[PDB]
């Protein structure tokens, strides 16, 4: 995250830390959508321009994290994956379209102070929130600035951008399932995701249930916190019917 | 799940976070 | 740069 500030304790519970075993190293950022599974970006897992295909084996899921290098004894848990679920229609060849993943635990987590799932949202909330100007908030332990690694969580608010200025702000052909976000170079503040925040989620407080959805997942952006250039987030509620389809056959 | 999206030390505790306010405001 | 995780978790 960039221009981001630290986390408060217990302000994110369902932020999850995508770990590399060996060797041992943060992979992405994902999300907690229940006791069993986590949501995550599918580039975090397979990304062939970059020789990047990862097996369940090959990582680890580590759960009610704040600090980023260290490890949280009686506070985080470190859970095993069972399965790996891509969406069949990832387009990692052209524009990251429909950048998304599922990944089924091995063993429930147990919630705690620290450790809960994030909503997902139905079609009204989803036509209620995304709209441009509003902000989300999106979090990760990725770099601090796009040329560094923060000691813990960071937070930041972004607002919805409009469609057309998303468009024009890249050469990228871009899609109905993303969205981005940040500010314009006009409006002063700033800040945005960045390398390592990937499969971090974007949430949204739903005023009118007070509820935290999901709305977005990190997917992509040309540099960090660049000038007249938005973070990308894959759009869940787009790919809602693939997620519960994934979730209602497979447990 | 159904307790989704609550937090237990905000939400649950009726507690808010320093930024969540922003968020609100912008809900225009 | 990671503190070391238990030996179990894998
Ligand atoms: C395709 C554009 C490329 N610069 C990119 O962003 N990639 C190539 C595949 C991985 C992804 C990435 O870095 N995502 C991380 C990210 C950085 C900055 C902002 C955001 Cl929203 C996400
Ligand atoms: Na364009
Ligand atoms: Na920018």
């Amino acid at each position: 995250i960039v221009e981001g500030s630290d986390a408060e304790i217990g302000m994110s519970p369902w932020q999850v830390m995508l770990f590399r075993k060996s060797p041992q190293e943060l992979l992405c950022g994902a999300s907690l959508i229940s006791d069993r599974w986590v949501l995550t970006a599918a580039h975090c897992l397979l990304y062939p321009p970059w020789d990047k295909n990862f097996t369940e084996n090959d990582l680890l899921v580590r759960i009610g994290k704040h600090s980023r290098t260290r490890y949280e004894r009686n506070i985080e848990k470190i859970s095993m994956l069972e399965k790996i679920y891509i969406h069949p229609r990832y387009n990692w060849r052209e524009n990251l379209d429909r950048d998304i993943a599922l990944m089924k635990l091995k063993k429930p987590v147990a919630f705690s102070d620290y450790i809960h799932p994030v909503c997902l949202p139905d079609r009204e909330t989803a036509a209620s929130l995304l709209q441009a100007g509003y902000k989300g908030r999106v979090t990760g332990w990725g770099n601090l600035k796009e040329t560094g690694q923060p000691s813990v969580l960071q937070v930041v608010n972004l607002p919805i951008v409009e469609r057309p200025v998303c468009k024009d702000s890249t050469r990228i052909r871009i899609t109905d399932n993303m969205f981005c976000a940040g500010y314009k170079p006009d409006e002063g503040k700033r800040g945005d995701a960045c390398e390592g925040d990937s499969g971090g989620p974007f949430v949204m407080k739903s005023p009118f249930n007070n509820r935290w959805y999901q709305m977005g997942i990190v997917s992509w952006g040309e540099g960090c916190d660049r000038d007249g250039k938005y973070g990308f987030y894959t759009h869940v509620f787009r790919l809602k019917k693939w997620i519960q389809k994934v979730i209602d056959q497979f447990g | 799940e159904a307790d989704c999206g609550l937090r237990p030390l905000f939400e649950k505790k009726s507690l808010e976070d320093k930024t969540e306010r922003e968020l609100l405001e912008s809900y225009i | 740069d990671f503190e070391e995780i238990p030996e179990e978790y894998l």
